[PDB]
């Protein structure tokens, strides 16, 4: 049994950070050299697990989140950090045993009319908090007023656009990110490594 | 939510649509000028209208958060940039009469042709011909008829449309809570709220004023040397007690004295550096050009640049299929995207003119982590400054030899020092009277004390005084010459140019001190100086968030210009002025009578 590895990382869009996509894998050979498939990846940060020692351990299940960020939001997606994308997008846990993998798409994602489709969100009343998923478009109320709806004074609607356009800088680029978040649940594991 | 924290997540919103908003812009301006056609000119026609729509909505919904209700420093200086009402204040009729006022000034001085002599078949025009006749001409009667000739059909049409836009241009800064136009431009140049770094708009005046005393009595004996060696080449024109004039200083409104080096070079039989014939011959392109820039501004220690600026900026033309302005300019594009569009030739002075822009990418670079509306230079002159010193360190003779350009046979020499800080102070010290008198016109015409009619008459009483320019011929009140200036026709500040020139020289003094470099300062090379680099760069990642007052110290350790770097530069120009001009007359009489 060979679960989708090769589809999450390749596909033909990811979803936008403030809403990311999760994939829970299960009943698998671990086959991690799929993975490394990929040669330019811009980052490939292991926090709790050796990026060599993989292919022996075994655990209940895997979380493969994906999504688009820029170049130089990449440093967010790690364990406490803080930013835009950290707090109010995607936020990790302090112990968040797995993997952070991140490649520049800026050909498959990008466009010089300006990709607009890749939003995420300026302003939420509270901090989230670790793998949470906020949809919700409801209109930030900034101050001492109710919006009473769609507003424009002191209102302002919670999510912004990236725009990527392809003549971009390389930290405002877009950045395909794929994070594993390895489950170590006190269950009978479903995925575990091949051994002769 | 208290007004500071709306303000915070107002000024969230804005420097997120705004960054979007003006790399549209920005792209399609870049795109123009590499391209002139017609869809460029409608592409940059929408980009401009929809920011400059963007800005006016966002200051009108900006208008809400009370300055004096605010306790942070950054908001407030974010508040103030995007508050400015600017010419809204004016009423819809005046408004639309000030903008017409501009396009038609603009467009006059633009393509302005005098056709005076003979038959209107033969006429010339701004960038070859009148500025080829007027930078090398030998001739009194052809320099007069020339000059007098743009001073007399262009001045006459500028100013009956100048004291009407004078008028409106004061209402606007009234309107504005501010005491005149003068006032509304040194407005720039102020510091409010910051304890001990603070400035005043009328403390700018001061300090200007004090400046120019301090660099008088260089500006004097510069003056008496380029005075005696213009007599001897031009018999009888030049009284040897009187002052200089107007129309003999190479530019048209006699700007800069670069042009007067052929009739005033000391040392004629030693030859002058320059390393146009090796570079030539070593194959030497403008992908090696900036390549090299690149390679002194890496081991100075400032970052090197974005893969995509070698990609994307035109350092070439690209023949005639295509027609592109090609003046020299850093484009800061926004997201990340710094470009250079500039014609480059094999040349020492396109090889400088490549270091100048590309320091200024450099400065544009490092404050990119700064808010929007705070990504710019501390104050208007940062800018020129900081390109102007690596534009001064690439040209020194040991930056040359060790780049490859000059060979290690060639020595250095008393007189080839002498000779390049004549050349320095020609190009640099015989421009800061000349804006400071142009810039105190301006500021006396926008404060209404004195008359209007006497415009002309006050503006040749301080040429004779300030900066020792006499009117060749007599000048009534029909003319309007100060209009025939592109920034005082196109509505431009000009102490910008008087300000850089004392922060270039205060940056290299404390740049140098802090390489520990032992000597003169102009045999100075911020090169292979990690320290000067960081100390450089700490002033230059701060943008507009910090004042200027402060930027200033965190670099230099003063508080306000300094005349004392600039007169340490040319101390031995100065000493070798004094030693031999000591047997002619120094300064201009006041009792000269055409
Ligand atoms: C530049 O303009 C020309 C004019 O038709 C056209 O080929 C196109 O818009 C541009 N081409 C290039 C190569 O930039
Ligand atoms: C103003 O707000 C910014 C928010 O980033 C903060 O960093 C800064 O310290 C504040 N100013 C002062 C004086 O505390
Ligand atoms: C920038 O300069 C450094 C020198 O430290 C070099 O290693 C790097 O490859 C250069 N990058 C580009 C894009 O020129
Ligand atoms: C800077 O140092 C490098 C390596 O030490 C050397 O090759 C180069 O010539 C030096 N340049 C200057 C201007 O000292």
């Amino acid at each position: 049994n060979l679960c989708p590895f090769h589809e999450v990382f390749n596909a033909t869009t990811f979803a936008s950070v403030y809403a990311w996509n999760r994939k829970r894998i299960s009943n698998c050979v671990a086959d991690y050299s799929v993975i490394y498939n990929f040669a330019p990846f811009f980052a490939f940060k292991c926090y709790g697990v050796s990026p060599t020692k993989l292919n022996d351990l075994c655990f209940t299940n895997v979380y493969a989140d994906s999504f688009v960020i820029r170049g130089n939001e990449v440093s967010q997606i790690a364990p406490g950090q803080t930013g835009n994308i950290a707090d109010y997008n995607y936020k990790l846990p302090d112990d968040f045993t797995g993997c952070v993998i991140a490649w520049n798409s800026n050909k498959l994602d990008s466009k010089p009319s300006g990709n607009y489709n890749y939003l995420y969100r300026l302003l939420r009343k509270s901090k989230l908090k670790p793998f949470e998923r906020d949809i919700s478009t409801e209109i930030y109320q900034a101050g001492n007023k109710p919006c009473n709806g769609v507003a424009g004074p002191n209102c302002y609607s919670p999510l912004q656009s990236y725009g990527f356009r392809p003549t971009y800088g390389v930290g405002h680029q877009p950045y395909r990110v794929v994070v594993l978040s390895f489950e170590l649940l006190h269950a009978p594991a479903t995925v575990c490594g091949p051994k002769k | 939510s208290t007004i500071e924290e709306q303000a915070k997540t107002f000024l969230d919103k804005f420097n997120h649509e705004a960054e979007d908003l003006f790399y549209q812009s920005s792209l399609a301006s870049w795109n123009y000028n590499t391209n002139i056609t017609e869809e460029n000119v409608q592409n940059m026609n929408n980009a401009g209208d929809k920011w400059s729509a963007f800005l006016k909505e966002q200051s009108t919904l900006a208008q809400m958060y009370p300055l004096q209700e605010i306790q942070n420093l950054t908001v407030k200086l974010q508040l103030q940039a995007l508050q400015q009402n600017g010419s809204s204040v004016l009423s819809e009729d005046k408004s639309k009469r000030l903008n017409t006022i501009l396009n038609t000034m603009s467009t006059i001085y633009s393509t302005g042709k005098v056709c005076n002599p003979d038959n209107p078949q033969e006429c010339l025009l701004l960038e070859p011909g009148l500025n080829e006749i007027m930078a090398n001409s030998l001739d009194y009667n052809e320099r007069l008829w020339a000059w007098e000739s743009w001073r007399s059909e262009v001045g006459k049409q500028l100013r009956p449309l100048y004291e009407e836009y004078v008028v409106l241009k004061n209402e606007m800064a009234r309107a504005n809570h501010y005491e005149d136009y003068g006032d509304y431009w040194r407005g720039d140049y102020e510091v409010n709220g910051v304890d001990g770094y603070d400035y005043s708009r009328g403390q700018l005046i001061e300090d200007v004023e004090h400046t120019f005393e301090e660099i008088k009595p260089l500006y004097e004996h510069l003056h008496a040397y380029v005075r005696a060696k213009l007599m001897n080449a031009y018999p009888s024109y030049i009284s040897p007690i009187g002052c200089l004039p107007a129309h003999l200083l190479g530019d048209m409104w006699g700007r800069f004295w670069t042009n007067l080096y052929s009739l005033t070079v000391p040392f004629g039989q030693k030859p002058n550096i320059d390393v146009t014939d090796a570079m030539v011959d070593q194959a030497w392109d403008a992908q090696r050009i900036f390549k090299e820039a690149e390679k002194f501004f890496v081991s100075v220690g400032l970052p090197n640049m974005t893969q995509g600026f070698w990609e994307n900026s035109m350092l070439t033309d690209p023949g005639n299929v295509q027609k592109a302005v090609c003046h020299p300019t850093a484009w800061d594009l926004g997201k990340g995207d710094f470009r250079i569009l500039m014609c480059t030739k094999v040349t020492m002075d396109d090889f400088l003119t490549a270091h100048h822009e590309m320091g200024h990418i450099q400065y544009d670079m490092a404050y990119a982590a700064q808010p929007f509306l705070l990504r710019n230079g501390a104050n208007e002159g940062f800018h020129e400054a900081v390109g102007e010193i690596m534009s001064l360190s690439a040209a020194t003779p040991k930056h040359l030899k060790s780049i490859g350009l000059l060979s290690p046979d060639f020595q250095e020499d008393n007189e080839t020092e002498i000779n390049f800080l004549l050349k320095q102070a020609l190009t640099i010290v015989g421009t800061l009277p000349f804006t400071y008198m142009l810039e105190k016109w301006r500021w006396m015409v926008f404060k209404g004390e004195i008359p209007k009619d006497q415009w002309m008459k006050k503006w040749w009483e301080m040429k004779r005084e300030i900066v020792g320019v006499v009117e060749p011929v007599p000048h009534d009140e029909t003319y309007c010459d100060p209009a025939s200036l592109f920034h005082v026709s196109n509505d431009y500040s000009f102490i910008r140019y008087y300000t850089r020139t004392l922060y270039q020289f205060q940056f290299q003094e404390a740049l140098c001190q802090a390489a520990k470099h032992e000597g003169p300062l102009h045999k100075c090379d911020i090169s292979n100086s990690t320290e000067a680099g960081q100390k450089l760069f700490n002033m230059l990642r701060l943008g507009k968030s910090e004042p200027w007052t402060l930027a200033l110290e965190n670099v230099v350790g003063a508080k306000n210009m300094n005349v004392r770097p600039l007169l340490n530069y040319f101390e031995p120009l100065f000493t070798w002025l004094k030693d031999q001009n000591k047997n002619s007359f120094v300064g201009w009489s006041t009792d000269w009578s055409p």
